RNA sequence: UCGGCCUCCGAAAUAUCCUUUUCUAGCAUGUGUCAUAUCCUUAACUCAUUGUCCCUUUUUUUU
RNA sequence: UGUUGUAUGAAAGGAGAGAAGGUUAGCACUCCCCUUGACAAGGAUGGAAGAGGCCGGCCU
C-alpha cells in the first residue's frame, strides 16, 4: 500500500545490479542478462531475490494527493524481456491478517 | 593474565620512556598482554601517585560519610578522597567489620 | 516533547484516528464515518470485527 | 499455457495487475475455462488462504459473464470431486468460493449442486460444505445469512440443501447444521419435523 | 509527464518509465 | 602481451596480496609468445642443442 | 612440528642443499638460528648444523662454528657445544683429525661457571 | 613478499623484543651498577656477594628488592 | 486512445636507483632456612589408544 | 683536415620500496623531474633535504 517503497525498491534492485556490473569494468545490458542475476546459487548464480520487476501502481496526480483514486495507470518498474516473468517476493510470503486468523484456528484445535 | 614482578618493572619503565597515550607501544614489549591491560595495570596498581600508605583518621571519616551520601558509587567518590576505587572499598569494608565488632 | 508526538483526535469532525505504532502507520476508519458504507477491499486493510456483534 | 498463467501470477504483486497482466495477453475465449480453472488451482496450492485470488478471481467476474458463468462450472466440477483433494488445498478452496459468494461475484444459483443426506454426501464433501458454511457464516453473520437463505426467489435452489421431502433426511440437515454452530439455520425446518 | 500521470523524468528510476492504461478496470 | 602475472609470486613465491591480489599466482616461466617470435626471426630456437 | 618424523627428514633436506648451494650459505642461516628461545629448535638446528658438517667435512663448517662461541649469549653458546657434540659422534674415526683443534674449546667450557656448558 | 611484505617470523620477532626490552631497561641502570658476564648475564655490582641474574628484567625487579636497597644505601 | 531510462576509456598494484654494453632520440662548434609465586634452562622427551576384563542368576537350545 | 654535443628504454651484474614493536593509508610545505589537452589526477605518501650557536668539525 505504500508507493513510496515500491519506487525505492525498484531503485535499489537496480543500483545492486548495476553495481555487480561496474566491478566487471562494463554496462552493457546484453552481456549482463537478467539470466546471470537471478538463477539461484545452486546453478552458479548469484542468486538474487526479486521485487523490483513489478508493474508500478499510479493514478492522476491531483487527484491522488487529494483522495484515494483508483489505479488507473501502470508504470513499468525493471526492465525485462518482456516474455519473462520473474517471481515476486511478496507472493511466497503469507500476509499477517492471513497468520493471524490461522494462528488461533490452529491453537484452538490443537488444545 | 596476572601481573609477574619483571612485567610491572617493564611496565614501568616504558611509561616513563614513552608517556601515557601510547599503550599500543608498551603492549609490545610484553608477553600476551594487550593494550587495556596495560593502562588498567598502571592506574589501579603501578601509578606513583596511588597511596600504598596507612588510612589517616581524616580520610577515613571523609569515606564513611561520603559511602553513605552516595552509596556504591565507588568511582565517583574515589578521586575525593584519594585513593583507588578498589582501595576505598575494600577499606570500607574493613571498617565495616571492624564496627561489627 | 510536543515536537516527537502525534495527537490525534477522532470527533464529530475528523471521522479517521491516526497513529503510529511499532514501525507501521495506521489510520482507523470506521464504517459509520464512511462514505456509502463502502469497504475498500485489497491487502494492507485489516477489516476489524466488533467482537460482542460478530460485524465488521 | 498453464505456466504463463501462473507465473504471470507469481510475478504480480497485487491483484490489479495480475488481472491486467492476463487481460494484457488476450487470450480467446475458448480458453476462459482452463483460465479460472487455473486460478482455482493456483489458489488451492498456498498455505493457508490469501484474499488475493478471491479478489482477482472477483474482477474477472465482473469484467466479463463469460468468466462468472465458467467459476459457476468450475463450483459444480469441483464439488463433484472433492473427494480427490487433500485438506489443505480443500480448505482454500472452500474459503475461495465463499467469498465469491459473499461478494456476489457469483449467483446463490450455484449453491444448489449441494445435496445432503447419508448417501449422497462422501465424508470429504461433509467437510467441504463445513468450512464453506462455518465462514459464509463469518463474514455475514448468522442474521443476514438467514435473510438470505430462506429467500422467496431461491427457494427451489436450496432443497437439496434443506431437504423437506423425508423426514430422515430432514433430521440429517438439522444434526448437521447443528454440529457445525449453524444450529439457527435449522429451525424453520425443525417445525416441519414437528409437523 | 501526459495527462498528468507518469515521472517528470525517467532518469534516475531504474526504469524506462513507459506507462500504459489499466485494463482491469470496471 | 600483458601477462598479468604476480611477479613477487612468480619469482619468489611469497606475495603480500594474498587471496586479494589481482594478478595471477602461478609460477611457471615458459617464454611469452613475443619471445619466440623474436628468437624464430633471428635464428636462436634451438641452435644451442 | 610436533611430529618427529617431520624434523628429521627437515634436518637431512639441509645436507642436501648444503651439498648445491655450499655449506657456508647454509650454515649463516643455521648459526643465525641459534638465538631463539624455544628449545626444540634449537636442537634440530644443532643437529642440522652436524649434519652438513659430516657430509661436507668439517674443516668447511668448523671455523665458523667455532667462531659462533664467542656470541656472549648462553644458548648459542650452549648450541654450539651441543652440534659438536653430534658432529663428533657422527664422524667417527675421521675426528682425529679435529681433536687438538676443539680440545681448547672444550677445556674452555668445562671451566664454565653454567652447569649445563659443562653437561 | 617484497612489493607488500607478507606473514611474520615470531621467533625472530621475539628475539627483537627480547632485544627492545633489553634497551629499554638498561637505560635506567648506570654503568657501574651492573655488570654483563661472557654469556650475557648480568651481575649486580652494588650488593657485595655479587648475585647474577638471567635476564635485565630480572636485574630491574632485583634492584628494586629490599635486599639491594640495604645494600644499596652503603655504597 | 497513444507514453519504451542505459551500452566506454586510462590512472590510483607488481617500485625505484646504480654500473657496463646494446638500440634509438636530440643536439652544437672551429681565419644458611622454613614456607610461597615467578623467571631462565635441561633431556633429537612425547601427541592418545582397541591389547580374552567375561569374572556374574539353583539357570542348563527342547524328542 | 676525427674526437667528451648529450639523453631514453632494454639486457647483464648489483642495491632494495616513509611511519621511534609489525603491517600499512594518505595530503602538503621548498626544488628536482616524468606521464598528461590540463587551474584535474597520478608517478613508493613521485623523489630528496628540514632544532639553535661558533670555526666537514665542536657545544646544549
Ligand atoms: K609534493
Ligand atoms: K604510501
Ligand atoms: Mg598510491
Ligand atoms: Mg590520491
Ligand atoms: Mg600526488
Ligand atoms: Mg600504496
Ligand atoms: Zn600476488
Ligand atoms: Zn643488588
Amino acid at each position: 500500500n505504500t508507493q513510496e517503497l515500491l519506487d525505492l525498491l525498484v531503485k535499489c534492485e537496480n543500483k545492486i545490479q548495476t553495481r555487480i556490473k561496474i566491478g566487471l569494468n562494463s554496462k552493457m545490458p546484453s552481456r549482463f542478462p537478467p539470466v546471470v542475476f537471478y538463477t539461484p546459487k545452486e546453478l552458479g548464480g548469484l542468486g538474487m531475490l526479486s521485487m523490483g520487476h513489478v508493474l508500478i501502481p499510479q493514478s492522476d496526480l491531483r487527484w491522488s494527493k487529494q483522495t484515494d483514486v483508483g489505479i488507473t495507470h501502470f508504470r513499468s518498474g525493471m526492465s525485462h524481456e518482456e516474455d519473462q516473468l520473474i517471481p515476486n517476493l511478496y507472493r511466497y510470503i503469507q500476509p499477517w491478517e492471513s497468520e493471524f486468523i490461522d494462528s488461533q484456528r490452529v491453537w484452538a484445535e490443537y488444545a | 593474565g596476572v601481573w609477574r614482578n619483571t612485567e610491572d618493572e617493564i611496565l614501568k619503565a616504558a611509561v616513563m620512556k614513552y608517556g601515557k597515550n601510547q599503550w599500543s607501544r608498551i603492549a609490545s614489549l610484553l608477553h600476551r598482554k594487550s593494550a587495556k591491560q596495560c593502562k588498567a595495570r598502571w592506574y589501579e596498581w603501578l601509578d606513583p601517585s596511588i597511596k600504598k600508605t596507612e588510612w589517616s583518621r581524616e580520610e577515613e571519616e571523609k569515606l564513611l560519610h561520603l559511602a553513605k551520601l552516595m552509596p556504591t558509587q565507588w568511582r565517583t567518590i574515589a578521586p575525593i578522597i584519594g585513593r583507588t576505587a578498589a582501595q576505598c572499598l575494600e577499606h570500607y569494608e574493613f571498617l565495616l567489620d571492624k564496627a561489627a565488632q | 516533547q510536543w515536537e516527537n508526538s502525534f495527537v490525534s483526535v477522532y470527533s464529530k469532525d475528523n471521522p479517521n484516528l491516526l497513529f503510529n505504532m511499532c514501525g507501521f502507520e495506521c489510520r482507523i476508519l470506521p464504517k459509520c464515518r464512511t462514505s456509502y458504507e463502502e469497504f475498500t477491499h485489497k491487502d494492507g486493510v485489516w477489516n476489524l470485527q466488533n467482537e460482542v456483534t460478530k460485524e465488521r | 499455457f498453464r505456466r504463463t498463467i501462473y507465473l504471470a501470477i507469481q510475478s504480480s504483486l497485487d491483484f490489479e495487475e495480475c488481472a491486467h497482466k492476463l487481460l494484457k495477453m488476450e487470450f480467446p475465449e475458448s480458453q476462459t475455462k482452463e483460465l479460472c480453472n487455473m486460478i482455482l488451482d493456483c489458489c488451492a496450492q498456498q498455505r493457508t488462504y490469501e484474499k488475493f485470488f478471491g479478489l482477482l478471481a472477483g474482477r474477472f467476474c465482473m469484467l466479463k459473464k463469460e468468466y462468472m458463468e465458467s467459476f459457476e462450472g468450475i463450483f459444480k466440477e469441483q464439488y463433484d470431486t472433492i473427494h480427490r483433494l487433500e485438506t489443505n488445498k480443500l480448505r482454500n478452496v472452500a474459503k475461495m468460493f465463499a467469498h465469491l459468494l459473499y461478494t456476489d461475484s457469483l449467483p446463490w444459483s450455484v449453491l444448489e449442486c449441494i445435496k445432503l443426506s447419508e448417501e449422497t454426501t462422501t465424508s470429504s464433501s461433509r467437510i467441504f460444505v463445513k468450512i464453506f458454511f462455518q465462514e459464509l457464516c463469518e463474514y455475514m453473520g448468522l442474521p443476514k445469512l438467514n435473510a438470505r437463505l430462506k429467500d422467496e426467489t431461491l427457494q427451489p435452489f436450496f432443497e437439496g440443501l434443506l431437504p423437506r421431502d423425508n423426514p430422515r433426511n430432514t433430521r440429517f440437515a438439522i444434526n448437521f447444521f447443528t454440529s457445525i454452530g449453524l444450529g439457527g439455520l435449522t429451525d424453520e425446518l425443525r417445525e416441519h419435523l414437528k409437523n | 509527464m501526459y495527462n498528468g500521470i507518469g515521472l517528470p523524468t525517467p532518469r534516475g528510476s531504474g526504469t524506462n518509465g513507459y506507462v500504459q492504461r489499466n485494463l482491469s478496470l470496471v | 602481451y600483458q601477462p598479468d602475472i604476480c611477479k613477487d609470486y612468480k619469482e619468489t613465491g611469497f606475495c603480500g596480496f594474498g587471496d586479494s591480489c589481482k594478478f595471477l599466482h602461478d609460477r611457471s616461466d615458459y617464454k611469452h609468445g613475443w619471445q619466440i617470435e623474436r628468437e624464430l626471426d633471428e635464428g636462436r630456437y634451438g641452435v644451442y642443442e | 612440528a610436533h611430529k618427529k618424523a617431520i624434523r628429521r627428514a627437515t634436518v637431512n633436506t639441509f645436507g642436501y642443499i648444503a651439498k648445491a648451494i655450499g655449506p657456508h650459505d647454509v650454515l649463516a642461516t643455521l648459526l643465525n638460528n641459534l638465538k631463539v628461545q624455544e628449545r626444540q629448535n634449537r636442537v634440530c638446528t644443532t643437529v642440522a648444523i652436524a649434519i652438513v658438517a659430516e657430509t661436507c667435512s668439517p674443516f668447511t663448517v668448523l671455523p665458523a662454528l667455532m667462531n659462533e662461541y664467542r656470541v656472549p649469549e648462553l644458548n648459542v653458546q650452549n648450541g654450539v657445544l651441543k652440534s659438536l657434540s653430534f658432529l663428533f659422534e657422527y664422524i667417527g674415526e675421521m675426528g682425529k683429525d679435529y681433536i687438538y683443534a676443539v680440545t681448547p674449546l672444550l677445556e674452555d667450557a668445562l671451566m664454565d661457571r653454567d652447569l649445563v656448558h659443562r653437561q | 613478499m617484497s612489493f607488500k611484505r607478507e606473514g611474520d617470523d615470531w621467533s625472530q620477532l621475539n628475539v627483537l623484543k627480547k632485544r627492545r626490552v633489553g634497551d629499554l631497561l638498561a637505560s635506567y641502570i648506570p654503568e657501574d651498577e651492573a655488570l654483563m658476564l661472557r654469556d650475557g648475564r648480568f651481575a649486580c655490582a652494588i650488593c657485595p656477594h655479587r648475585p647474577v641474574l638471567d635476564t635485565l628484567a630480572m636485574l630491574t625487579a632485583h634492584r628494586a628488592g629490599k635486599k639491594h636497597l640495604s645494600s644499596l644505601q652503603l655504597f
